[PDB]
């Protein structure tokens, strides 16, 4: 996350981390329920865990919590050229006991998302990525709200094509945005003090450089096949 | 602005139009109070809540 700030005690619960052998995050994903994690089909490529409860790595809480993957349930119809159905599930071996710090996003239904949560002002976005396009990781994990994008501004904007799986989000000049690392993390929209999750954090050209934006998996599109894949 | 595009129809969470009426439903692990609006934690941990304990 470029700009932004740490999230607080409480404020982030439903992030993940994946982590590698060496104990070291390469990409985010968001709490579903006690059994599953959402993340990016693009994180998935061998051998990972996810930690949750975590907000700062050079320091043991007492909230964090190492969990084995059973199952990874990748998008089929994903493409790695465009990045098009970048979305993947993990069902993991153990379930997740939920505690401060620890808690799931809430799963909207489609047509009240796109009609009432896209058309709110901002999303926020969360990760232990990098804090400017060429440093390092985050020790501490970070949010950031971010506006909606208007659709054909951010096709304007592009080198690369833009699906009907992906939308935009954050600033034109400002310097706030996602970066490396923060791929297959939450993009979630507060509604009456209440977080439902909008997107999955999927790529960009460079990170929070000048007419360029965020993008973003757009969850909307799958939600029946969240549903089945959270059920085998 | 009519039933679900004025405030949300007064809905916690979602928003259904059905035959010119607003009719509201809550995220899993929630349920419907008893005035058809507000949405109520079955358990502890809901959904979409910052963890404040
Ligand atoms: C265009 C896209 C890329 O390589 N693609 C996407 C589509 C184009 N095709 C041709 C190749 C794959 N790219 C270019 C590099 C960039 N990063 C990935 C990397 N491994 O360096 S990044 O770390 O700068 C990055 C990653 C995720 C981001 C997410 C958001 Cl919301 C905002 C900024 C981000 C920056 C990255 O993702
Ligand atoms: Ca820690």
């Amino acid at each position: 996350i470029v700009g932004g700030q740490e999230c607080k005690d409480g404020e982030c619960p439903w992030q993940a981390l994946l982590i590698n052998e060496e104990n070291e995050g390469f990409c985010g994903g968001t709490i579903l329920s006690e059994f599953y994690i959402l993340t990016a089909a693009h994180c998935l490529y061998k051998r990972f865990k996810v930690r949750v409860g975590d907000r700062n790595t050079e320091q043991e809480e007492g909230g964090e919590a190492v969990h084995e993957v059973e199952v990874v349930i990748k998008h089929n119809r994903f493409t790695k050229e465009t990045y098009d159905f970048d979305i993947a599930v993990l069902r993991l071996k153990t379930p997740i006991t939920f505690r401060m710090n620890v808690a799931p996003a809430c799963l909207p239904e489609r047509d009240w998302a796109e009609s009432t949560l896209m058309t709110q002002k901002t999303g926020i976005v969360s990760g232990f990525g990098r804090t400017h396009e060429k440093g390092r990781q985050s020790t501490r994990l970070k949010m950031l709200e971010v506006p909606y994008v208007d659709r054909n501004s951010c096709k304007l904007s592009s080198s690369f094509i833009i699906t009907q799986n992906m939308f935009c989000a954050g600033y034109d000049t400002k310097q706030e945005d996602a970066c490396q690392g923060d791929s297959g993390g939450p993009h979630v929209t507060r509604f009456k003090d209440t977080y439902f999750v909008t997107g999955i954090v999927s790529w960009g050209e460079g990170c929070a450089r000048k007419g360029k934006y965020g993008i973003y998996t757009k969850v909307t599109a799958f939600l029946k096949w969240i549903d089945r894949s959270m059920k085998t | 602005r009519k039933l679900c595009s004025l405030d949300n129809g007064d809905c916690d969470q979602f928003c259904h139009e059905e035959q010119n009426s607003v009719v509201c439903s809550c995220a899993r692990g929630y349920t419907l109070a008893d005035n058809g609006k507000a949405c109520i934690p079955t358990g502890p941990y809901p959904c979409g809540k910052q963890t404040l304990e």
